[PDB]
């Protein structure tokens, strides 16, 4: 029946709908067709297809954390000893509700999450994500004063994509390089990151350049942001400052080349420790340090 | 240029070369003297009647004895400061054999506006006056010195080797208005015996004498007052080349809890060469002391340095007999004794 | 007669004539022609000419830096109160000599310069000065094992620039994003600079990301360095972070757009605090901290 193609067929959708809720929406409905009653026949070609889906990954995390979150629920089901067919029809029925729940939550952040933005503050915006783009929105909503910075970010040019849609909204921008990046923080307020993942330990996955942006701020004194929605932990620990999960390069060393072919090559994901943040905003409350590990330790019973 | 024409004239040359490489000469204060003594007899006993021929087979001369032994930076150092004794007359003679030479002040910018006699005496006094400088130095520093440091104040000090160092703690532990305790880092592979003799006189003098183990440096920085260099050569960045073992780390240590470190040195202990590797400079020690057994020592590839580095970011007063600089002008001081050309020999 | 044409006729020339020592060779042009002898006509048409020059000038620093320099050259000629005629025969030939002292400064400093650069050392390179580049290339000629890591630096894409002049020497090099730079600071050695100035503080004016360099390179305790030729000294103090000679936008907000057009502006020249470098390389002897002013007070004599 295909999970990775059902995953392929969200192009020009998107947004909302995020990518990890489009993936456990794609795992509740291949489990739904052949029996969920044999725990057997099923979770063995539920793991077969979680690992297809890891192997086909070219440059992504919250899949494998929002497997997770899945399998932890369907175990959980049964825990009650009910009877063998309620408990799957309420397993089967928490796919469609799984995705409501990221309205909701995105409801309860954007409501939570604008206390932060106080009177008159100049934002320097870095790593964009659905739950920090929906607090800015929903702040010019709430008709409060808000300067933005943009931040040239280089994965596939991402720093103009975010320019754009900051300009859809009615909200006066201006182009800062990442390199120039330590010559703002002055005249900014407040720096705000949005995450690709949240660590074991209490430091983050994100893109092109973030721990740069962490370092610089605990230089300057001024705060470090991370907001997102309550899905991506993984049971992840980079142990130092340069050890990911990868398909592709760790800092490849090219020969001599006259033509100009092979030059790029750089850790497109960078980790950042726990002491650089100062705040993190969730679904799940207002909570920054240790509550990342104590979530953790409460799903995984370990 | 060799030494075939200084052999039946000058003997002690070779018995000067045989001293560093076997390490039979012990200590920069040691090495200086030599030199010294060295450079008086090249003067007395040579004859050149020319002055330029006279000045550059004395650069190669030095140029041979610093590629003899590379840590004898007191022996480089010596040669240079008469070097640029001997020019600075040199210029004087020339002005008045030719017939404003007074802009300002004395600068450098060697880049911008171009261009008998006694002057063997004048090369004679000048090593007389480097002598008496280098036979007193303490007395320039407690000036200085005992000027900064407080009642109840504990003292941390990494290598207990230096002569110089103790000499200026039993200055001031000799004002019976100052008290403060001393910790001293062990400096296991080497300064140890040094380490314990400093120990020994310090109770002999009845100072609260404290030893510490390389390890327990963390376990006391809270409880640590100020730092304490005993040095051996000093340099253009700042940086120190110290009398062996544990002092990098204890620096290391201070700066973490933003502990004060001093420098007690001399100017012919200071150095108008730059350190751009550490990897050069430092002497490395032997592995014999550490650990018995040769069959075991084919698998036990042990690791012993004597000399150790500490980077300019570390330390802040320089107190010489000239007085206390900061790292980020001692340069100057340097620059005041010896001139640009007189580096690379 | 024209300096500023002068100038602008150094297209495809360059590399040899550096851009100030091009600009002194003008300058001593000018001088010539409309004789020496006169202290009244001649300095004050060499001050027009220079007035205009700064006036024509967009985005350069160093050209106001080397006019100083000549002025006091000119000055000190007849300080001996010498023949109106052999002091200034020797001003007319101190141009041709200015410009010759640029070769003997460059052969002293590749010979110096070289022993920073030890045994198997990975080095990240930032910016690109003449004085710099030709250490790394006469480091190649003394057969010395050394890699390179380009940075991603966006003035005119200087990156770009950066790495194909290193493929035409034969060192192995691959591409590093300056949001990225942070990752990067474990397998580096040592920081390299060039500069487009260096400060009366003992600081440094350089590029569209180079404080952001020294202050990562503070946290992790790698050492950076700057290297120039000794021409780049002016009477400048920049009192913050974030402050300098512009002629066009000291940090711009624009208004809503559609169209996208308006959004680059950023801090393209940058200041870093004397602290912050480790160490500093000319022709005048090595040499870093306090020895900047020392060289600008004995010059200006105030």
């Amino acid at each position: 029946f295909n999970i990775t193609e059902t995953y392929l067929r969200f192009l020009e959708e998107d947004t909302e709908m995020t990518m990890p809720i489009a993936a456990i929406e794609a795992l509740v409905t291949l489990l739904r067709i052949k029996t969920p009653e044999t725990a057997a026949e099923m979770i063995n070609t539920i793991k077969s297809s979680t690992e297809e889906l890891i192997k086909s990954i070219p440059n992504s995390v919250s899949l494998r954390a929002g497997c997770d979150i899945f399998m932890r629920f369907v175990l959980r089901n049964l825990h009650l000893y009910g009877d063998w067919e309620n408990c799957k029809q309420h397993l089967i029925e928490n796919g469609q509700l799984f995705v409501s729940r990221a309205k909701k939550s995105r409801n309860k952040i954007a409501e939570i999450g604008v206390d932060f933005i106080a009177d008159d503050d100049i934002i320097l915006v870095h790593g964009y994500s659905r739950a920090v783009f929906s607090l800015l929105n929903h702040a010019a909503n709430k008709f409060i004063r808000f300067r933005c910075v943009v931040t040239e970010s280089r994965p596939s040019k991402q720093g103009n994509q975010l320019y754009t849609l900051l300009e859809q909204k009615g909200i006066p921008v201006t182009l800062i390089v990442d390199s120039a990046v330590g010559a703002v923080i002055d005249k900014v307020d407040k720096v705000f990151v949005g995450a690709e993942g949240v660590a074991e330990s209490g430091g983050i996955i994100n893109l092109v350049g973030t721990y740069s942006v962490g370092v610089l701020a605990h230089n300057a004194r001024k705060p470090f942001y991370v907001v997102t929605e309550s899905h991506k932990f993984v049971r992840m620990f980079p142990l130092s400052s340069d050890d990911l999960p990868m398909a592709g390069p760790p800092l490849d060393f090219t020969r001599r080349t006259d033509d100009l072919e092979d030059a790029l090559r750089g850790p497109t994901i960078d980790y950042t420790a726990q002491e650089y943040i100062t705040a993190l905003i969730t679904d799940l409350g207002v909570l920054t340090p240790s509550a990342v590990s104590e979530e953790l330790i409460k799903m995984w019973y370990d | 240029h060799p030494n075939a024409a200084t052999s039946d004239v000058n003997v002690t040359i070779d018995t000067f070369v045989a001293k560093l490489k076997r390490r039979q000469v012990q200590g920069s204060y040691a090495i200086a003297l030599e030199t010294l003594q060295l450079l008086m007899r090249f003067i007395s006993a040579a004859r050149w009647n020319h002055v330029n021929d006279l000045i550059e087979q004395i650069r190669d001369l030095g140029n041979s004895l610093e590629k003899a032994h590379p840590t004898a930076f007191s022996c480089g150092n010596v040669i240079r400061r008469i070097l640029a004794v001997l020019r600075d007359e040199v210029e004087e003679d020339t002005m008045s054999t030719t017939v404003v030479a007074e802009p300002l002040i004395s600068s450098m910018f060697n880049l911008l506006q171009k261009p008998k006699t006694d002057y063997r005496q004048v090369a004679i006094q000048g090593i007389k006056d480097l002598i008496d400088e280098i036979k007193n130095i303490d007395e320039g520093i407690q000036q200085i010195a005992i000027d900064l440091i407080h009642d109840h104040e504990i003292l941390l000090t990494p290598t207990p080797d230096s002569k110089t160092v103790l000499k200026f703690l039993i200055t001031a532990r000799e004002r019976s208005n100052r008290t403060f305790t001393v910790l001293v880092t062990e400096g296991f592979p080497n300064n140890t015996k040094n380490a314990h003799e400093f120990a020994k006189k310090l109770a002999q003098h009845n100072i609260e004498t404290l030893v510490v183990p390389d390890s327990a440096v963390f376990a006391l920085m809270s409880r640590v007052g100020k730092v304490i260099i005993g040095t051996k050569a000093v340099f253009v960045n700042g940086g120190t080349i110290s009398s062996n073992s544990g002092v990098s780390s204890v620096c290391e240590c201070a700066r973490e809890f933003r502990t004060p470190v001093f420098a007690v040195a001399g100017l012919y202990k200071l150095s108008p060469l730059y350190p751009f590797d550490v990897e050069k400079f430092v002497e490395f020690g032997g592995s014999q002391r550490i650990l018995p057994r040769m069959d075991p020592r084919k698998r036990l590839d042990t690791v012993n340095q004597i000399t150790d580095y500490v980077p300019p970011e570390n330390i802040d007063i320089y107190i010489t007999n000239v007085g206390g600089f900061n790292p980020s002008f001692i340069y100057r001081i340097a620059w005041d004794n010896y001139k640009q050309i007189d580096v690379h020999l």
